[PDB]
Formats: C-alpha cells, sequence, structure tokens
C-alpha cells in the first residue's frame, strides 16, 4: 500500500480569500502522462461528487470556481474566493494499481 | 431522433453536373460514415460508395471511377457529390443512410431525391401466391462464402425502407416478433408467422461479407 | 441516463449477513469496473475493492476479505458483496460508485444514494 | 587470413542473412493485395534474372579477392571507394530503427510471461472507452473511433503517440523500453569480438529455431477452424492484375528487399574461405530455399486471421487493412490470447521475432568492422575487444531518436523514404564497375581459374545487360510522386519528403564527392589521372 496523507487537518478561509489543499504521498504517480491523482468534494448528506478528472480537467456537473495543476510529487487545487455554502470535506485518491488508498481529509471553514 | 433531411427535385440536361446533399442529424458525425444507395428505376438496389469523413478518403464500385466523387463538409455535417456525364440509363433515385462500423450495415434510411433525365447474392422467385396468415419462406442463395453478414429489409412502394433483422438472428429495436430468420454459410432462410396487411411489402436479401457490398434482387409477399 | 440503486438498510447483530446490490444502467459494466468504498460518521473513506464484470476478476486489499466477498453476475446486470460474521465495530455507509475509462483515470464520474449498515 | 571453422558453419549464415522477420509480413501481405495466387508468378521469374545472378557476384568478388567491403575496390576500381563508405552509414542508420523492432517483442516477451495476458480483457490504463473487443451475443457495435486492445498496448503503453504531437516534438525517451536495448546490444557484442570463431557457433542456435518455430505454429493452424478461408484468398490466380505495370515493379522489388544483395554484408563471409569451394552450388540452394521460406511462413499467418474473418465477420482484406509493420501486433497478436493454452503459444511466436532479427544484425556488425582494418593496417582495430566496442555505442547513441515518444513517426520515414532508395542506388553503382568498367572479360576468368569450368550462355549476358537493368525500372518508378504515409489518423506535412530525401542522400552524395577526390590529389594530364584510377596496379 502507498502511504497517502494529506495536511493541514484544518483550514480557515475569510470571505474573498483565496487557499490550497495538497496531497502528501511517496509517489509519483506520473506514469505514462496521466496524473493518477483525484479528488473529490462530500457535503454531509451529499456523496462524495467528483470535482477534477485526473487532477487536470474539469467534469461534468462542477462549477467554474474550481481548478487545478501542478507537477511531481506535490499537487495544488486552486480554489476561488469561496462562501459560506461550501462547507465540505474535500480528498485524496491515488488511483495507481493495483492496491488504491485514500487520503484523511480536511475540515473547511469560514 | 435520427433525421435526414433531402432536397427538391430537378431537370438536368445530359452531359452537365449534379449536386445532391442531406444534412445528417441527431448524431456525431465523425462517430459514422456517409453511404449512398442507388435506387433504380423499376429495378433493385445498387451501391455507390462510402466516403471517410476523418480523413477524406473515399472508396467506390468500379462503375463510378470516373463518374462521381464523394466529399463532406464537417463544419454544416452535410455530405455533397457531383456527378458527371449523364445518361438516359442513369434514371435512379439517391438515398442518404446511417451505417455502423464493424459490420457495416444500413439502420436509417432517407426520403430520397429523383433524378429525372463480388459476392452476388441469387434468390428464388418473387411472385408467390399463398393466403393470408399462412407461414410464408424466402430463399436467398449465396454465390461465395458469407458468414453471417445477411440482412433483410422491408419497403413499401411510396415509402422508404429500413432495417429488420440483425445478423440474421436477432432483431432489431423497433421490430416486431414476427420476424425471424437463421442461416449458416450457404442456406440462408427467412420466414415470417401470421403475417398481416402492414407486412405486405418488396423484401431484399443483402450481403456485408466483403467490400464493394453487393445488393440482392428482390422479393415480393402476394401475401 | 446512468443510475446507481442500491436496496434498503439492514440491522447489524452478532452473526448476520447482510447482502447489497447496486444496478448498473445505461452503460455497458463488462467494460468497467466498480468500486467499494468504506465511510463511518466521524472517520474518513477507505478503499475495499473492484468487480471487473466479464472474466471474475477482482482485487481485495486492506483485510476486508475475511469479511466481505465481491462477486457479480453479467445476465441480471449488477453487483452484490456478501457480508459475514458482523460486530458491533463493522457499521459503516457503503456506497457504489461507477469507474471512468483510464483516459480519465478512473475517476467516479456518479454515486449511489448509499445504505445504513449499523 | 583466417578462416571459418566447418564447411556447414558459412553456408548457415549466408540463409541466416537472407530470412528474417521481414519475411512473413513484407512478402505475403503483397501477395494477397496483389491478385491473390497470380503474386507468385512474378515471383518466379524475376528472381532467376534479377534476383539469383546479383545474389552470385557478391560471392565471386568476395571468394577471390578475399577483402573487406572498402578493400575489394581498391583492386577493382578505386574511384568507387564512395560506395563501401555509403554502407557504413546506413548500417548506423539500419541499427537505429531495426533493433526498436525487437524491442517491442522483448517488451511482449516479459509481458506475456504471465498466465493471464493482457489482450485477452480491457484491464489496463488505456482509453478503456473505445476498448470493446468482446464478442457478444449479437449486442455488440464499434463507433469508427473505436480501437483494438492490441493496438492500445502498442500505442498507448509502448510508443506512448498521445505523449507527442509527430516530428515537431519527440520528447522524452520510454525508461522501459530503453532497457530492451541495453538487453539486445550485449548479445550482439559478445558474439563479434573474436571473429569468425564466435559467429560461426552462435548460427547454430539461432537460424533454426525460427525453423522448427514455423512447423510448430502450422500445426496448430492446420487443425483451426476457418483456415480455409485464408489459404482461399492466398491461392486464387487472378490473372487480370498482371497486364498493369505496377504489380511488375512491386514483385521485383519484393526480391532485392528479401535476400538484400550487394550492402557489403554478404561479402566478408566469402572473404574468410577457401578458393576451391564451388560458389554455384553454394548459392543456388540458398536463394531456393529462401523461397520455401516465405511460402511456409504465408501459411502460418494466413490461417490465422482467416479465424478472424470468422468471428470479427468480415473480409480477409478489411482485417488486414493494414501496410506495415503493425500487422504482427495488432491483428496476429490478439489472435494467439483468444486460443487455449495462450501462454505458450505467445512466447514461442514473439521469440522468433526476436530470433529472426538477431541473425541479420549478427552479420551486418561484421560488414563495418572489417572494412575500417584493411584498408588502414595497424591504426584501427589493432586490439578488435575494444574498437568494436566503439562501434557499437554510436548505433546506441544514434538510435536515442527511435525510442521517443514519437517513435513511431521516425521509424515510418526511415524505413521507406531513407533507406529504401538508399540501399538500391548503392547496389545499382557497384553493379556497373564490376559489369562494365572492370570488364566482363576480365571477370570470367577469375570464377574459372577456381572452379574449373566457363560460365554459361545465361550468366554472362545478363552480368551485363539484365543486371544493371534491373535496379533501374525499381528506382525510377520509385522517384515518381511522393505517397502520403498514414499512420494512426496522422498525415504528415507537404516537407516529410524534403526532410526524408535530403537524410536518404547523404549517403548518395558521399559517392559523387568521393570521385572527385581522387582525381584532385592524382596530378598528370586529365585523362591519365582517370585511367590510372580505373586499371589496378
Ligand atoms: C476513443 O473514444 C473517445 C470518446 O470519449 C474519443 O474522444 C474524442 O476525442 C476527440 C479528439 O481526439 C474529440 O474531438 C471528440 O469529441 C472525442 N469524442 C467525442 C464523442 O466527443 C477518442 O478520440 C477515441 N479514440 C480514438 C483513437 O479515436
Ligand atoms: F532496406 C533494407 C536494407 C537492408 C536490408 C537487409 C536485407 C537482408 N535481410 C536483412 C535486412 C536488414 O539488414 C540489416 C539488419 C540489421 C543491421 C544491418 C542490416 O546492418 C547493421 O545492422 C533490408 C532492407
Ligand atoms: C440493441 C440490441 O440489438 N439488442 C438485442 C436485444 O433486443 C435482443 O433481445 C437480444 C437477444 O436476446 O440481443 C440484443
Amino acid at each position: 500500500d502507498i502511504v497517502l496523507t494529506q495536511s493541514p487537518a484544518s483550514l480557515a478561509v475569510s470571505l474573498g480569500q483565496r487557499a490550497t489543499i495538497s496531497c502528501r504521498a511517496s509517489e509519483s504517480v506520473d506514469n505514462y502522462g496521466i496524473s493518477f491523482l483525484n479528488w473529490f468534494q462530500q457535503k454531509p448528506g451529499q456523496p462524495p461528487k467528483l470535482l477534477i478528472y485526473a487532477a487536470s480537467n474539469q467534469g461534468s456537473g462542477v462549477p467554474a470556481r474550481f481548478s487545478g495543476s501542478g507537477s511531481g510529487t506535490y499537487f495544488s487545487l486552486n480554489i476561488h474566493p469561496m462562501e459560506e455554502d461550501d462547507t465540505a470535506v474535500y480528498f485524496c485518491q491515488q488511483t495507481k494499481g493495483v492496491s488504491w488508498t485514500f487520503g484523511g481529509g480536511t475540515k473547511v471553514e469560514i | 431522433e435520427v433525421q435526414l433531411q433531402q432536397s427538391g427535385p430537378e431537370l438536368v440536361k445530359p452531359g452537365a453536373s449534379v449536386k445532391i446533399s442531406c444534412k445528417a442529424s441527431g448524431y456525431t458525425f465523425t462517430d459514422y460514415y456517409m453511404n449512398w444507395v442507388k435506387q433504380s428505376h423499376g429495378k433493385s438496389l445498387e451501391w455507390i460508395g462510402n466516403i471517410n469523413p476523418n480523413n477524406g478518403g473515399t472508396s467506390y464500385n468500379q462503375k463510378f471511377k470516373g463518374k462521381a466523387t464523394l466529399t463532406v463538409d464537417k463544419s454544416s455535417t452535410t455530405a455533397y457529390m457531383e456527378l458527371r456525364s449523364l445518361t438516359s440509363e442513369d434514371s435512379a433515385v439517391y438515398y442518404c443512410t446511417r451505417s455502423p462500423v464493424r459490420p457495416y450495415y444500413f439502420d436509417y434510411w432517407g426520403q430520397g431525391t429523383t433524378l429525372t433525365v463480388d459476392i452476388v447474392m441469387t434468390q428464388s422467385h418473387k411472385f408467390m401466391s399463398t393466403s393470408v396468415g399462412d407461414r410464408v419462406s424466402i430463399t436467398c442463395k449465396a454465390s461465395q462464402d458469407v458468414s453471417t453478414a445477411v440482412a433483410w429489409y422491408q419497403q413499401k412502394p411510396g415509402q422508404s425502407p429500413k432495417l429488420l433483422i440483425y445478423s440474421a438472428s436477432y432483431r432489431y429495436t423497433g421490430v416486431p416478433d414476427r420476424f425471424t430468420g437463421s442461416g449458416s454459410g450457404t442456406d440462408f432462410t427467412f420466414t415470417i408467422s401470421s403475417v398481416q396487411a402492414e407486412d405486405l411489402a418488396v423484401y431484399y436479401c443483402q450481403q456485408h461479407y466483403s467490400i464493394p457490398r453487393t445488393f440482392g434482387g428482390g422479393t415480393k409477399l402476394e401475401i | 441516463q446512468v443510475q446507481l440503486q442500491q436496496s434498503g438498510p439492514e440491522l447489524v447483530k452478532l452473526g448476520a449477513s447482510v447482502r447489497i446490490s447496486c444496478k448498473a444502467s445505461g452503460y455497458r459494466f463488462s467494460y468497467s469496473w466498480m468500486n467499494w468504498v468504506k465511510q463511518r460518521p466521524g472517520k474518513g473513506l477507505e478503499w475495499i475493492g473492484r468487480i471487473y464484470p466479464g472474466d471474475g476478476d477482482t482485487k481485495y486489499s486492506g483485510k476486508f476479505k475475511g469479511k466481505a466477498t465481491l462477486t457479480a453476475d453479467k445476465s441480471s446486470s449488477t453487483v452484490y458483496m456478501q457480508l459475514s460474521s458482523l460486530t458491533s465495530e463493522d457499521s459503516a455507509v457503503y456506497f457504489c460508485a461507477r469507474s471512468a475509462y483510464g483516459s480519465e483515470g478512473f475517476a467516479m464520474d456518479y454515486w449511489g444514494q448509499g445504505t445504513s449498515v449499523t | 587470413r583466417e578462416t571459418w571453422g566447418k564447411k556447414v558453419d558459412f553456408l548457415l549464415s549466408v540463409i541466416g542473412y537472407a530470412v528474417d522477420l521481414g519475411n512473413v509480413w513484407r512478402f505475403p501481405y503483397i501477395c494477397a493485395q496483389n491478385g491473390g495466387g497470380a503474386f507468385l508468378l512474378p515471383y518466379t521469374i524475376m528472381a532467376i534474372f534479377g534476383g539469383i545472378p546479383l545474389f552470385y557476384m557478391e560471392l565471386a568478388l568476395g571468394q577471390y579477392h578475399r577483402n573487406g567491403c572498402i578493400s575489394i575496390w581498391r583492386k577493382i576500381c578505386p574511384i568507387f571507394k564512395g560506395i563501401g563508405y555509403a554502407i557504413c552509414i546506413i548500417a548506423f542508420y539500419i541499427a537505429s530503427y531495426y533493433n526498436t523492432i525487437m524491442a517491442w517483442a522483448l517488451y511482449y516477451l516479459i509481458s506475456s510471461f504471465t498466465d493471464q495476458l493482457p489482450w485477452t480483457s480491457c484491464k489496463n490504463s488505456w482509453n478503456t472507452g473505445n476498448c470493446t473487443n468482446y464478442f457478444s451475443e449479437d449486442n455488440i457495435t464499434w463507433t469508427l473511433h473505436s480501437t483494438s486492445p492490441a493496438e492500445e498496448f502498442y500505442t498507448r503503453h509502448v510508443l506512448q503517440i498521445h505523449r507527442s504531437k509527430g516530428l515537431q516534438d519527440l520528447g522524452g525517451i520510454s525508461w522501459q523500453l530503453a532497457l530492451c536495448i541495453m538487453l539486445i546490444f550485449t548479445v550482439i557484442y559478445f558474439s563479434i569480438w573474436k571473429g569468425v570463431k564466435t559467429s560461426g557457433k552462435v548460427v547454430w542456435v539461432t537460424a533454426t529455431f525460427p525453423y522448427i518455430a514455423l512447423s510448430v505454429l502450422l500445426v496448430r493452424g492446420a487443425t483451426l477452424p476457418g483456415a480455409w478461408r485464408g489459404v482461399l484468398f492466398y491461392l486464387k490466380p487472378n490473372w487480370q492484375k498482371l497486364l498493369e505495370t505496377g504489380v511488375w515493379i512491386d514483385a521485383a522489388a519484393q526480391i532485392f528487399f528479401s535476400l538484400g544483395p550487394g550492402f557489403g554484408v554478404l561479402l566478408a563471409f566469402a572473404s574468410y574461405n577457401k578458393f576451391n569451394n564451388n560458389c554455384y552450388q553454394d548459392a543456388l540452394v540458398t536463394s531456393v530455399v529462401n523461397c520455401m521460406t516465405s511460402f511456409v511462413s504465408g501459411f502460418v499467418i494466413f490461417t490465422v486471421l482467416g479465424y478472424m474473418a470468422e468471428m470479427r465477420n468480415e473480409d480477409v482484406s478489411e482485417v488486414a487493412k493494414d501496410a506495415g509493420p503493425s500487422l504482427l501486433f495488432i491483428t496476429y497478436a490478439e489472435a494467439i490470447a483468444n486460443m487455449p493454452a495462450s501462454t505458450f503459444f505467445a512466447i514461442i511466436f514473439f521469440l522468433m521475432l526476436i530470433t529472426l532479427g538477431l541473425d541479420s544484425t549478427f552479420a551486418g556488425l561484421e560488414g563495418v568492422i572489417t572494412a575500417v582494418l584493411d584498408e588502414f593496417p595497424h591504426v584501427w582495430a589493432k586490439r578488435r575487444e575494444r574498437f568494436v566496442l566503439a562501434v557499437v555505442i554510436t548505433c546506441f547513441f544514434g538510435s536515442l531518436v527511435t525510442l521517443t515518444f514519437g517513435g513511431a513517426y521516425v521509424v515510418k520515414l526511415l524505413e521507406e523514404y531513407a533507406t529504401g532508395p538508399a540501399v538500391l542506388t548503392v547496389a545499382l553503382i557497384e553493379a556497373v564497375a564490376v559489369s562494365w568498367f572492370y570488364g566482363i572479360t576480365q571477370f570470367c576468368r577469375d570464377v574459372k581459374e577456381m572452379l574449373g569450368f566457363s560460365p554459361g550462355w545465361f550468366w554472362r549476358i545478363c552480368w551485363v545487360a539484365i543486371s544493371p537493368l534491373f535496379l533501374l525500372f525499381i528506382i525510377a518508378s520509385f522517384l515518381m510522386s511522393p505517397p502520403q504515409l498514414r499512420l494512426f489518423q496522422y498525415n504528415y506535412p507537404y516537407w516529410s519528403i524534403i526532410l526524408g530525401y535530403a537524410i536518404g542522400t547523404s549517403s548518395f552524395i558521399c559517392i559523387p564527392t568521393y570521385i572527385a577526390y581522387r582525381l584532385i590529389i592524382t596530378p598528370g594530364t586529365f585523362k591519365e589521372r582517370i585511367i590510372k584510377s580505373i586499371t589496378p596496379e
């Protein structure tokens, strides 16, 4: 199993400010160009809805306030200035085989 | 919601050029081909040629070597054609259809536009006389080895044809359960149990084993 | 479109068996996988396994082989997870998600409603 | 000068350079497309006229002169020294793209070592939305944009064509495929450093292993359903196609590409040999069996794709619409995984493509190291263990443009546009050098003194008339119109023929330069300095 952690545990972003969240791991899952690292967003009562295709391209049903880029052993999701309706938890997901491991998650507050 | 629009007819002097178009809609234009089917006056069907929209290359029959070409347009999803050296024997009706890939069949069919001016499939006699509701049979023989690429169509006088059977063994979506067939290699049969007045039309035996595709002569149920 | 419908909830006692299903519809399930995720109220997520229908390959990790048996069938077009020898500490929330292809990075585009296994 | 160990040693290497892995796809595909069984009729008339005697004269110069590639022109006509310098840089140019062909098969050997092959299922990280090759019960269809699982393992993982765009961006070489080059090049270095002593023993295992592999693969296709459809399209005579002038030239280029004479590789075999052997019997049996191998190896491919015509339900021309090296790794590779006991048949076939490639590059390295030794004595190859090590590293660093992510595009332009007309232009210029300039009346005197009899009426006329005119018709129609090399829906730009011809003529520009190099340094009357450099000492 590949070790996959998350930092920080809780972030306090004011109204109109930007932030970032990363996923610490030993891999470097950069095999055949496709970055094998996904992102999720679980709300209380809602399933962990998908955000970005392999941390490089925005998917369907996702608002335009989310983006992501990076390279190597360190990614950084770009978040727009958030409102009060973004109270959820973001996760990490390395999808390189054959065993998959998930992140710990961070608490999003204002 | 697959629909193919057709242009109006026109009277062209022999020897001049003609332009025929049909806009594709309801599906992705790059996922399927754009095939043309000749409908000769008072006779069977004939194949014209196929165009590849992703590369622009085309393949056609040997009779269209110095007669016609095939171009498409990705910005409008409408194919263009230009026949040259018209004669009195070219009194026919052009068609536009939808075709899948591997195998190459003909699912949908257009309304058509009239123009005023290999493995061959041999069938049985066309004029069969049976009573209404009896089990009928249609015999179609192959000249060479055809594994499973046998199809059957239904064309009414004044109406457009349609796909009925899938790989000569199973039904298509939108087809009643009265149409069933089988066959293996050379003994290709087709039967309809408990026929009605709605199924009283012209049938066709088909072959898709090798390029160029060659259509059959045609049969008629009376009844 | 594509939907994933699970069954109803089930109460967990000592020695009971709980069968959870997830019906696939609107797509070809023989050319994709079927992921399962653990979820506990107050904790995070955890990966369990995958089902690739058509040939029967199933991968297990995270010591879930002792209680979870992942079996599916192509004729009825759904998956099954057979639970056995349950305790009070095994209470969690199970979800089934449709995995995307390798060009998109095996992402979970759609999700189910989730059952309360407690 | 040393010689070979036994008599049957150098008879086994001449056939081993004659056969390769090209004889299983380049020959029988043009047979099925160009009239079926009628294509074998120009195969046996153009062989005795252009193939066989040009194959025979290359041994006769090597038997008498017993010298290398560059030193045979010192005692015939010294202005043609540019011929031996041309074939040296093509040996660096061939080894760039040719070793990547077995490197795709060497990666297939370690991939198919497991029990579960990745070709019978789409359980991988490819474009799985188009990977829909499962043949269900009449609930299967593929859109124009669908692909094959053998193609997705060939394009996404091995070549990585999605990481590049074409000739404008080649980028960073695959590290997994670079390790296969080191496994290939180790066996090449450990067999040529001693000379003909180790070259006479390594061919004893590698030249008969594919021949027994053709026997065990034929019995698989013999008791195989649907194999009669493959022999039908292969053997049916269509005499309406032979009236076209195009099928005559393509049949003549096939025999020249199969045997491959005049490149300098084979004359190194006759240099280390006694003069008493019958060169007529040694050359006649090699050209006869090479048509027999290409006839047998056409049976082991077409009987298997006839089963693919049964399951996919099309014609055999539709399943074999591709034209190139992709016939083995896309169409034939997926047919092995659908068979019972697929773990055994996948290894013996993909090791057959390994051993047929290494016999051609075993002997190709001998032809370039023998040339530098005799022309410059006590300067190059004083230590034979060190100087051939400098040769193998140059084609290793030269192959870095072929191990890229766009490596599939560069092997297509270098096979056909660069090394295609280059092998004809170096072979036509040596054919007129021995016939017209050296003299046909002088050439047969050296053959009859080592054999004991004069050649017949057929060999005298064909050396002066047929063999120069055989290669002229092929090089003329090739420089008629530049074709469009279509490789995975990517069309090449208009300047691809410009860069393709410029790298191809770089060896062809050496021969008018090397004839101009000697007329400057040799002084005297302009008629006398030329005729001194035609007549040897
Ligand atoms: C495999 O299928 C996918 C379908 O998702 C194809 O994706 C298409 O890619 C092209 C650009 O290359 C886009 O313009 C299309 O819009 C995509 N598909 C659709 C329907 O929008 C992909 O091209 C296919 N692979 C191959 C080799 O054709
Ligand atoms: F265009 C063409 C040039 C040469 C040929 C040859 C004809 C005979 N059969 C083998 C073919 C490949 O020759 C090789 C292989 C590896 C080599 C090599 C030569 O020299 C250095 O390493 C075929 C076609």
